[PDB]
């Protein structure tokens, strides 16, 4: 069985395995660059999905980051089992474009396959002086009536890195928060 | 307990004596060289290469079940087979490599696209050639 051959890996409790999820422009290859110290000057819309993987805190994060496109979500479900961790990446700044987001946040966590996952939200693109705030977007999508799992929003910017590893820092605090749940089930 | 561990071991040896083979190689390499072809060289991933893993992940489903019937090891067994550190230093990294890739995307794709990079230089030596 497949389950098993996990038992192989170097070190298969130090791995964790990141969703990345957002709108297509949302600025998750950027971030996904970021947290790789890449460059991030020729980034263009992601038609299928990227992996990198980050040493951090003791933990090898391996974080896929899938293409945000309308024609690629119903592609998003292939991606949802044995998901450690799910952060969910919204452009501040693009309000015209919050309903669309708020709807594919709600299904996210109706999902059966993310269920007990933790969530990350981060609100994206804070450099821009258009920026909502992240109280704004939280009370926006009614983030306090989330159940049956942890969540934090944090405001960033991809492009400039700040607010990123702030974030990154809840995740890595939330490692076993699925398993841990999902054992109290 | 000790004698109990003696079978563990020749669980290991059995199961890397069946990685080794080819009733496990072969369909493996079978598989890796009809489907590797659209796994370009390149840092972003295609949609299909997650339908193609798919794929490979039944076809390993299905080896190590039948191996696992034809022999006559339950799956409480291959699991503390695979939990000792025997399974580690008994294998090798190679003959682990398209076991690890069930799980591990990451080593399928760099699999995919090194067998596409092979059959395509075959393939350009060959037109090389007949001219
Ligand atoms: N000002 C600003 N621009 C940003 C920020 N993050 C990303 N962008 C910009 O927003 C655009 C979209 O970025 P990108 O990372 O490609 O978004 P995406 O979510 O990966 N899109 P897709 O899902 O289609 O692949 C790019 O021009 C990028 O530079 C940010 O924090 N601030
Ligand atoms: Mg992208």
């Amino acid at each position: 069985l497949l389950s098993i051959l996990r038992k192989l890996k170097s070190a298969p409790d130090q791995e964790v395995r990141i969703l990345l999820l957002g709108l297509d422009n949302a600025g998750k290859t950027t971030l996904l660059k970021q947290l790789a110290s890449e460059d991030i000057s020729h980034i263009t819309p992601t038609q299928g999905f990227n992996i990198k993987s980050v040493q951090s805190q003791g933990f090898k994060l391996n974080v896929w980051d899938i293409g945000g496109q309308r024609k690629i979500r119903p592609y998003w479900r292939s991606y949802f089992e044995n998901t450690d961790i799910l952060i969910y990446v919204i452009d501040s700044a693009d309000r015209k474009r919050f309903e669309e987001t708020g709807q594919e946040l709600t299904e996210l966590l109706e999902e059966e396959k993310l269920s007990c996952v933790p969530v990350l939200i981060f609100a994206n693109k804070q450099d821009l002086l258009t920026a909502a705030p992240a109280s704004e977007i939280a009370e926006g999508l009614n983030l306090h009536t989330i159940r049956d799992r942890v969540w934090q929003i944090q405001s960033c910017s991809a492009l400039t890195g700040e607010g990123v590893q702030d974030g990154m820092n809840w995740v890595c605090k939330n490692v076993n928060a699925k398993k841990k749940l999902e054992h109290h089930h | 307990a000790a004698e109990e561990e003696d079978e563990v071991e020749w669980v290991v040896e059995s199961i890397a004596g069946f990685l080794r083979g080819p009733d496990w190689s072969i369909p493996i390499l079978d598989f890796v060289e009809q489907k590797c072809e659209v796994f370009d060289d390149e840092e972003e991933s295609k949609l299909t290469y997650t339908e193609i893993h798919q794929e490979y992940k039944e076809l390993v489903e299905k080896l190590l079940e039948s191996y696992l019937k034809e022999i006559g090891i339950n799956e409480d067994q291959f699991q503390e087979a695979c939990t000792s550190p025997l399974a580690k230093t008994r294998t090798s990294q190679a003959i682990l490599q398209p076991v690890l890739a069930a799980e591990d995307f990451t080593i399928f794709k760099a699999m995919m696209v090194q067998k596409n990079i092979e059959m395509q230089l075959q393939a350009i030596r060959i037109i090389q050639e007949r001219n």
